[PDB]
């Protein structure tokens, strides 16, 4: 229970880290 | 993976790559699947198909997993492929659900061994006998083609599969993995009064009890006539079913299905994790192949 | 919630947030998911993805509930994520339906004890009688095939 | 329902499992040593098999 | 097995050969000859069925 709650909570912060930093509209066609 | 035979799990996956290749060929052979993806402005020779080989597996897997895809074919030759692969899909999922709803309501369990011959090949399940007893003396003396092989085991692993008494042999089957060999009238006494044990196999030797008399006694013939009189009236079946009756154990306790834990399913979590690790290797594989085209 | 263990209800929901975060990262890392949402007019540097974090949970929950969504990934690295999470989904629903079709038929096969013969087999439910009474004296004296077992 | 009635059924395994069947009928050699046993028997099932 | 019968070498009433055959049968039964004989004639054609 604990390791898998640790791995997902790592990936949950990284997904917010990609969502905020990526402009994702028309910028960086091949990046991240 | 139990509710479908391993013949069927291969025949689904062979048909999943099979119909995917047919639907790809039969869409290129058909003229009706060729049209324009630009309906806003008029034609400028922009007639274009939609079925790649990558999309055809995505229609094969995407319809097999009851989810659907974005292709949705529009030729009559391709819709008959989609119309049959859909009917192929329902009678797999509704046969997988119905058979898994038959395993979880009726437990029909089987022991690995059924005879001495089925125990003549097992090395995980080890034998046992009372040391210097009448049971061990039989296999030392025996010559019939299997019991010598059963003695080839027990003579090698002495003080390992040779027990000291009947009480230790019962307490070793009950705790460890063990296949203890003993008399047939004690097994019919233990099993009736210990409901979690069983008797596998049949009678190997054929002994017999008897009222002992002195050498040349007059009572031998009068008891022999008396035993045969009791044996036909049914008293020696009334006596044996009075003392070997035991506590009267249960043979029906189908419980509520004891909800699916990690022990029942959880190999699904293995193939879930194996799919995501494989996807990363394809991602870094296609990250470089696109740049190799750009280089 | 009975046909699946509370270990499993947590492990599905932990994998529902788990695969949703992986499919979001693995789509941004992949070049094939970047394209133009404007196919009518030609390119004017309008290369744009579709996977938000909000959409990736909507693909995670939307595929778990057997309904589907509007994303439908188109890179090979993302379709393997969708191809496994779909196979993860069938063997949960077809295990939930099959186990719930085992709870409802076991408590329908069962009958309460209705006689001495149905009580002649039970060991969970134990008998009773007034000691040295007229009721106990009957089973001590009886010989009819079941009451001896009830006296046993 | 078809696949679990197939699993709830058991084949006959004894005289007691044959003591309840009426679709499957018994048999014995008439005036033989086998029929003479069930005529003479008293043990709780074989009388029903002789009935 | 429902009943429990048994065969036997018949002798006249008060024959000397009863005790000498009884010792002889028990000698053959422990050496394994009466399992070699029964698995020679009740062996049959050796069926395949298992499946
Ligand atoms: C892209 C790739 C496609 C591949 C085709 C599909 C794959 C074909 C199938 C292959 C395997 C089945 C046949 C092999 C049998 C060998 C037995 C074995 O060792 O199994 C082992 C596990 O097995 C696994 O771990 C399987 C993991 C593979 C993940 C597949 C993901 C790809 C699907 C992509 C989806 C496509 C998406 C759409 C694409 C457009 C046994 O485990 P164990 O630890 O030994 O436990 C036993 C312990 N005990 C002995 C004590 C009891
Ligand atoms: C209902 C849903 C609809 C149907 C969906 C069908 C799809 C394919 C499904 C299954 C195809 C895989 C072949 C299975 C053959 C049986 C192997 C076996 O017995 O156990 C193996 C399990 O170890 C594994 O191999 C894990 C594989 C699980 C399925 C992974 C398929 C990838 C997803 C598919 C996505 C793309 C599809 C493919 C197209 C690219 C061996 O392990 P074991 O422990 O040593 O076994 C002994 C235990 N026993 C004695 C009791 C047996
Ligand atoms: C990018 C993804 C990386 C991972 C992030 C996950 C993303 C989020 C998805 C899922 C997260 C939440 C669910 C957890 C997933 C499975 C873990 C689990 O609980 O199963 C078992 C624990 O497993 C063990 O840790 C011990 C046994 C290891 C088996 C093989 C490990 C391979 C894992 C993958 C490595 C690569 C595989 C090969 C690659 C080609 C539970 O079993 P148990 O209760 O202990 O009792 C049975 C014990 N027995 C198993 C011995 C019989
Ligand atoms: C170590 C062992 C582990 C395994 C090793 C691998 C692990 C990783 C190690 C190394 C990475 C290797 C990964 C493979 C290549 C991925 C990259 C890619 O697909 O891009 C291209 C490669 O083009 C091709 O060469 C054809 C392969 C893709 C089409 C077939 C898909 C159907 C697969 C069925 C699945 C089941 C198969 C049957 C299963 C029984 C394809 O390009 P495109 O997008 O299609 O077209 C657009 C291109 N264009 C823009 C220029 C026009
Ligand atoms: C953004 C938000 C995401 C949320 C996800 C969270 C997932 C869930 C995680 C954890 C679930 C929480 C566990 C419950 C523990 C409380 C126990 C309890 O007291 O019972 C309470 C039950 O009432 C509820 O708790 C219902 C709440 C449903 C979950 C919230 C909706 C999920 C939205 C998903 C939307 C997808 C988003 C799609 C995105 C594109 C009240 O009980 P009672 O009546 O007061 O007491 C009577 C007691 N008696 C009956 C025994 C007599
Ligand atoms: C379901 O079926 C399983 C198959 O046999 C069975 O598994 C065995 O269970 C027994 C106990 O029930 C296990 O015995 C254990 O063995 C370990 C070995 O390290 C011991 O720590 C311990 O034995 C002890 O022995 C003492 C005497 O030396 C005794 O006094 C103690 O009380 C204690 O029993 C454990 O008992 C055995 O290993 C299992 N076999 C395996 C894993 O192969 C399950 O019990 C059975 N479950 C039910 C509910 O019936
Ligand atoms: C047969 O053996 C099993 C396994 O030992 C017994 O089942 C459980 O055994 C554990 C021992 O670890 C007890 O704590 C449980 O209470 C037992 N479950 C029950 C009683 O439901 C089982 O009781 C044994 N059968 C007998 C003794 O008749």
């Amino acid at each position: 229970i604990g390791v898998t709650s640790g791995i997902v909570l790592v990936l949950l912060i990284i997904s917010i880290l990609v969502q905020v930093k990526q402009p994702r509209k028309k910028v960086m066609a091949c990046k991240t | 993976l139990n509710p479908l035979s391993p013949d069927i799990w291969m025949y689904v996956l062979l048909a999943c790559l099979g119909v995917s290749c047919v639907l790809f060929v039969i869409a290129r052979f058909s003229p009706y699947e060729w049209y324009n993806p630009h309906p806003c402005n008029p034609d400028s020779d922009v007639v274009e198909n939609n079925f790649t080989l990558l999309n055809s597996f995505w229609f094969g897997v995407g319809a097999l997993m009851q989810q659907g895809s974005e292709l949705m074919p529009k030729a009559l030759s391709t819709r008959i492929v989609g119309g049959i692969w859909w009917f192929f899909t329902l009678i797999i999922i509704s046969s997988y659900t119905a058979n898994l709803a038959a395993f979880l309501t009726v437990e029909r369990m089987e022991s690995p061994i059924d005879s001495a011959d089925d125990l003549a090949k097992q090395t995980k399940i080890e034998y046992g006998a009372v040391e210097d007893g009448a049971t061990m003396t039989f296999f030392k003396k025996s010559k019939i083609s299997t019991y010598d092989k059963m003695w080839a085991f027990m003579s090698s692993r002495r003080q390992s599969v040779l027990v000291k008494s009947n009480e230790e042999g019962i307490q070793r089957v009950l705790t460890s993995d063990y296949a203890f060999l003993m008399e047939s009238t004690t097994i019919e006494f233990v099993t009736q009064r210990n409901c979690n044990l069983t008797q596998i196999g049949g009678l190997i030797d054929s002994k017999g009890y008897g009222v002992g008399t002195p050498m040349g006694s007059p009572y031998r013939d009068k008891i022999t006539i008396a035993i045969l009189q009791l044996q036909e009236e049914g008293k020696l079946h009334m006596m044996k079913e009075k003392w070997w009756r035991g506590n009267g154990c249960p043979e029906e306790e189908s419980k509520e299905a004891s909800a699916l834990g990690v022990q029942n399913i959880g190999g699904i979590f293995i193939v879930l994790a194996a799919g995501l690790v494989l996807s990363v290797f394809v991602a870094v594989g296609e990250f470089l192949y696109k740049s190799k085209k750009n280089a």
